[PDB]
């Protein structure tokens, strides 16, 4: 949470011109493909042996739909991260056993996508932004484990 | 070194890079130092802020230094050594910040470079800098 | 990775494992399976309970594996491939339980081995495992 | 993360055979070993350059003593590792910037250290719960970031 007004003003900022629809499909689609371990929690989804194979894919898309929301949901809320996400922290350690480590590159995943879609305009302070973001959100998506 | 399929990409990211390798490299830089203050303690001698031409320059020997790793990559630890010895000996540098700077590379090619920023290069770019990393890594004691 | 005197080291510490390798590697899988339990979902076939079957036999499987490795040194990538296609794409092992086993593997070699792990040993043979890992992760598709 | 009785008493059993002016010195010393780069936030220790003049240096063998002293005292107050590390947590964070990844190792380079010295008795049900000290300890010591 602990971010200058000038970053957090600086991050909603950037984040309302976001796509919800096609960056948490990106996100999550390229978290596959980069870091293909990850995959082994998405094998009820489908065909996932090709780049375009996984970036196709509705599910896929569908899904980062879900995982973005669950991060807009955590941007407007930075003062209560832990709170934010406490079932998805259970849910993704208790139940599913996700390996917190992918909680940060997933985070850096975001950034990726980000930057990908918002070219010089995600310039180096708005990133210093983000990634005091999603290591706040990754971090208290594994309090479960703490 | 790691799939052609990988060389193959990797060889065409710095396809589009080139004169702008210098440069993109200090923006990597420049985004280390911001989102990852830490990394800051490792240049306590440079004028870490904006502009400075320590970075400037700085970012076009790390930008060379890696498209010359991206040349002789089946045989890095070879080329790199000098490196080996300099950021694993010389300045014992924690792994985490070469991960750190790699993150920060994929940023700067992915604002810069949209169309070949495919999530295969993407794939391909990321590992090929665990490797440099690797390396400037394999050798500490 | 590991350096000349790394493999001087490894082939040390291997020297005095001999055909105990079997026990050694199993006790290392009976260790990491009870310290960090998620890790028991890619054996959800298994009977682990101490003392069990298919943990011995599996323990000679892993064993084997790393006197070829270490016997194969400078021929990694290649001496192991059979390996890399079997927890990439099959298994899709994710890399930090390879640094759970790694770490017990590490646990049971100094509770058997007091004379042989030395901090410039265990440095090796952490190092080993390491790059066996890196090797064993890599190719994911 | 918790602790159960079974393990409450067998690791507290155990750490009263444990030399705590030996231990510390191997762990320490055995980080700077295996993990090369922790030598830079020790280089005013003078001479650490061959795993054996780490291992010889009554800098090094000196301060393992005050960590596992920090260790020793922390398995005390099991249930309030937070308040037990807060102190050192912003020291390491705040003052010495050493990443919390090496939390993590110089707890299994711990785990290492007293399979080292009790042999078999340091049995996996003996290393199941000394691992979730480290875990929560190291834990504890990266607080002030998260
Ligand atoms: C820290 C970033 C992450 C966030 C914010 C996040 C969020 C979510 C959310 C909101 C759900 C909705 C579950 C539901 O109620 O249907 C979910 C499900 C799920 N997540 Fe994540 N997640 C993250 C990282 C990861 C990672 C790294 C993995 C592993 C690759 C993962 C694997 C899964 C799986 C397997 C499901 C259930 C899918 C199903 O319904 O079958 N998540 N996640
Ligand atoms: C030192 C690193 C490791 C080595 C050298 C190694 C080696 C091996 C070998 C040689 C086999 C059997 C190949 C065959 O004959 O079919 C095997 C199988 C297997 N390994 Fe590993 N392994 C390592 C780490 C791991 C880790 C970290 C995991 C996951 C926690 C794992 C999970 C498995 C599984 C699930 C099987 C298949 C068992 C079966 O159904 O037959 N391994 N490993
Ligand atoms: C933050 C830690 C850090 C990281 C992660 C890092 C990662 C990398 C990577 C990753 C793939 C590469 C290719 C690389 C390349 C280089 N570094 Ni790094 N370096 C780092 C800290 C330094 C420092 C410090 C110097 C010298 C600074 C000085 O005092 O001039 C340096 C100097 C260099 C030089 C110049 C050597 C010379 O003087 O001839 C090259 C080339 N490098 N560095
Ligand atoms: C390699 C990095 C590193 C790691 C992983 C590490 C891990 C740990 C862990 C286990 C997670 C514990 C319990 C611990 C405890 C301590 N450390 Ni650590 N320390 C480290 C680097 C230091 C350094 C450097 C100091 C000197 C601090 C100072 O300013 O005096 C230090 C000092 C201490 C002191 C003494 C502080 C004082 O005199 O005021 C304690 C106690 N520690 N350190």
């Amino acid at each position: 949470v602990h971010l200058t007004p000038e970053e957090k003003s600086a991050v909603t900022a950037l984040w309302g011109k976001v796509n919800v629809d096609e960056v948490g499909g990106e996100a999550l689609g390229r978290l596959l493909v980069v870091y293909p371990w990850t995959q082994r929690f998405f094998e009820s989804f489908g065909d996932l042996s090709t780049p375009d194979a996984v970036m196709g894919n509705p599910k896929v898309k569908a899904h980062g739909k879900k995982v973005l929301g669950a991060f807009s949901d955590g941007l407007a809320h930075l003062d209560n991260l832990k709170g934010t996400f406490a079932t998805l922290s259970e849910l993704h350690c208790d139940k599913l056993h996700v390996d917190p480590e992918n909680f940060r590159l997933l985070g850096n995943v975001l950034v990726c996508v980000l930057a990908h879609h918002f070219g010089k305009e995600f310039t180096p302070p708005v990133q210093a932004a983000y990634q005091k973001v999603v290591a706040g959100v990754a971090n208290a998506l594994a309090h479960k484990y703490h | 070194v790691l799939s052609p399929a990988d060389k193959t990409n990797v060889k065409a990211a710095w396809g589009k890079v080139g004169a702008h390798a210098g440069e993109y490299g200090a923006e990597a830089l420049e985004r280390m130092f911001l989102s990852f203050p830490t990394t800051k303690t490792y240049f306590p001698h440079f004028d870490l802020s904006h502009g400075s031409a320590q970075v400037k320059g700085h970012g076009k020997k790390v930008a060379d230094a890696l498209t010359n790793a991206v040349a002789h990559v089946d045989d890095m630890p070879n080329a790199l050594s000098a490196l080996s010895d300099l950021h694993a000996h010389k300045l014992r540098v924690d792994p985490v910040n070469f991960k750190l700077l790699s993150h920060c590379l994929l940023v700067t090619l992915a604002a810069h470079l949209p169309a070949e920023f495919t999530p295969a290069v993407h794939a391909s770019l990321d590992k090929f800098l665990a490797s440099v990393s690797t390396v400037l890594t394999s050798k500490y004691r």
